[PDB]
């Protein structure tokens, strides 16, 4: 083994605790996108860290796009600092990471048909609809995407230890259904 | 007047193809639309 | 001409001997040129299968009408 | 330097004078006053800003593309007039 | 979805574009209803069959059919690309097995009859021509 | 109809200074200058819509972007512009409205 999954996305939610008006916010702000006819929320982006936050009128904000937890928390504090800079009485509270997405490579082809036949109660393989395999692990409750080239995707986790335990619990099964 | 008593009609034409083409055009052939009729 | 569409989906030619042995129906497919028009009121702006027809033996539609003696012996049909 | 901009300016001056002449006659001021508007206007005619309209603005990750139609651009003390334009900008 | 389930149970092969050509189910909701329906069936407790059907759509001999069978199995054993849905593997397999003989259909006719992209059968015909070595039956 | 953003151009500010010159220095009747501004908007609209053949190409680093009341506003830093010549621009501001 020796392969460690690398995080790719982290989705967290931050509650500011106030209320907004969207023409004034979209008029006085710098880097932001707003359009009520498509999405009733301002899409604010920052450079460092390179993230994306969806800001709603009810004060709820969604900071997503970070590669680590410190970048999501610090980026969330930067968005909250921008909101406090605009002219509202916001407060950085209720920071809870909602999703963690990672990926890795096993460096050998994987038999998806035999994996879908043996683990039929946890897999859902339809090549004409999606060439990858959707493995729903019980403990921990992680949704894994197992492709042919060996790239393993992991989503549906609240912590990193769930991703690591998911990969350590899926590695022998992948080593069983190998080819070369 | 004897020649007018020689009127005939055309017989039914038998399609001579490999059948599988026509039988493919019968049921599901992965080809829809291609003609606007009662499409509202 | 007489034909048979099997269960898996393959359709091939039918002979009366194999028709008797497989308990099939010696019939032939029927198509119709179906024309459609849309008027809008006299303002004016397909080979569809309609069903099978049983074919009598020794008829102009059956394969055995044009067969010879040795050909009938090949198809296992008495002259 | 561009002669098309001078031709457009001349069409604008002549057309504006000809269409405004009616409102100048309705007010009852003077025709030589309108001639003074043309002479003073052409006499005055002798910060990097683009003015136009957009058709589609797409964004992918951090890449922005914009389809622009009909506009005048002021760049380095030089004026330009375009019918179409494509913007391929990158955001940090 | 019930027709497709009854097709999968009876060892029959019907593509999604065929039932989709029969009924306009908007694909996505069809996939979700088929998924939860499969969960219902699991709670109440194979591309090879497509080759003779498309060979019947083209009217090909039996040797090309079994040749596309051996080609389909071997291509299923060689890996690389793996599949990208089995329909394209079937049409490029029949395309190679028909470019091995002399019966001419070209790529446009087989692409408009089987409803497959020409660039896809050529993209698969490239790597397939690269793996032409171990696909010979005799 | 006919947006009033074209008044912010060089010829637009020239016409504004000319009209304000006729109203301030002389006794030219007011309100009519606004009619000259509307006719100016229509003439610039139809003229730029029919009497333009150039095609530019701006490629740079997007410094700022915004959208409000069907108004796209961009600020690009260090961008190159291609006419149909290549021109280097340190800072460029773009203001566009909806064409539909």
């Amino acid at each position: 083994s020796g392969i460690v999954p690398t995080l790719q996305n982290i989705v967290a939610t931050v509650t500011l605790g106030c209320r907004l008006d969207l023409k004034t916010v979209a008029l006085h702000a710098r880097n932001a996108e707003y359009n009520p006819k498509r999405f009733a929320a301002v899409i604010m982006r920052i450079r460092e860290p390179k993230t994306t936050a969806l800001i709603f009128a009810s004060g709820k904000m969604v900071v997503t796009g970070a590669k680590s937890e410190d970048d999501s928390k610090l980026a969330s504090r930067k968005y909250a600092r921008i909101i406090q800079k605009i002219g509202f009485a916001a407060k950085f509270t209720d920071f809870k990471i909602q999703n963690i997405v990672g990926s890795c490579d096993v460096k050998f082809p994987i038999r998806l048909e035999g994996l879908a036949f043996s683990h039929g109660t946890f897999s859902s393989y339809e090549p004409e609809l999606f060439p990858g395999l959707i493995y729903r692990m019980v403990k921990p409750k992680i949704v894994l995407l197992i492709f042919v080239s060996g790239k393993i995707v992991l989503t549906g986790a609240k912590q990193r230890e769930e991703i690591y335990q998911a990969f350590e619990a899926i590695y022998p099964v992948l080593s069983e259904f190998r080819k070369m | 007047r004897n020649i007018v008593k020689l009127n005939n009609k055309e017989r039914i034409t038998t399609l001579d193809e490999t059948v599988g083409v026509t039988m493919s055009h019968t049921g599901m052939s992965m080809r829809s639309d291609n003609s606007n009729f009662l499409k509202v | 001409k007489p034909m048979v569409n099997e269960s898996d989906g393959v359709t091939h030619a039918l002979y009366p001997q194999e028709a008797r042995l497989r308990n099939l129906t010696y019939s032939s497919g029927l198509f119709v040129d179906v024309k459609k028009r849309t008027y809008e009121l006299k303002y004016e702006l397909g080979k569809v299968f309609i069903g099978r027809l049983p074919i009598m033996l020794r008829s102009k539609n059956c394969y055995l009408s044009e067969a010879t003696e040795s050909d009938l012996y090949k198809l296992k049909e008495c002259p | 330097s561009n002669a098309e901009a001078s031709r457009v300016y001349e069409i604008i001056v002549e057309s504006v004078v000809n269409e405004v002449r009616e409102d100048f006659e309705n007010a009852g001021i003077d025709e030589q006053t309108l001639q003074d508007l043309k002479n003073i206007w052409q006499k005055k005619l002798t910060e990097n800003l683009m003015l136009c309209l957009y058709d589609k603005v797409t964004r992918t990750k951090a890449r922005w593309k914009c389809s622009l139609k009909d506009g005048v651009v002021t760049i380095n003390r030089n004026d330009y007039t375009f019918q179409k334009a494509q913007v391929e900008a990158e955001w940090v | 979805a019930s027709i497709l389930i009854g097709c999968r149970r009876a060892e029959v092969a019907r593509t999604f574009k065929e039932i989709q050509s029969l009924i306009h189910v908007k694909t996505k909701e069809f996939g979700k209803t088929l998924n939860i329906m499969k969960n219902i069936l699991r709670g109440k407790s194979q591309n090879l069959t497509y080759i003779p059907r498309f060979c019947s759509h083209l009217g090909l001999p039996m040797q090309v059919t079994t040749s596309a069978e051996y080609t389909a199995k071997k291509c299923k054993e060689i890996k690389e690309i793996a599949g990208k849905s089995p329909i394209t593997i079937a049409v490029v397999s029949i395309y190679l097995n028909i470019l091995l003989f002399q019966i001419p259909i070209t790529a446009a006719k087989v692409g408009q009859t089987l409803q497959v992209t020409e660039g896809t059968i050529k993209s698969g015909y490239k790597i397939l021509y690269e793996h032409r070595d171990k696909l010979v039956d005799p | 109809g006919y947006y009033e953003l074209y008044r912010r151009s060089t010829i637009g500010n020239s016409l504004v200074d000319a009209l304000d010159t006729l109203i301030s220095d002389g006794r030219i009747e007011a309100s009519l200058a606004m009619r000259v501004l509307e006719t100016f908007d229509k003439v610039v609209a139809e003229t730029l819509k029919d009497n333009t053949q150039s095609k530019l190409t701006v490629k740079g680093n997007l410094d700022t972007y915004g959208f409000c009341d069907d108004v796209w506003t961009f600020i690009v830093k260090n961008c190159q512009v291609t006419v149909e010549s290549v021109i280097s621009v340190d800072k460029l501001r773009i203001v566009a409205c909806n064409s539909k």
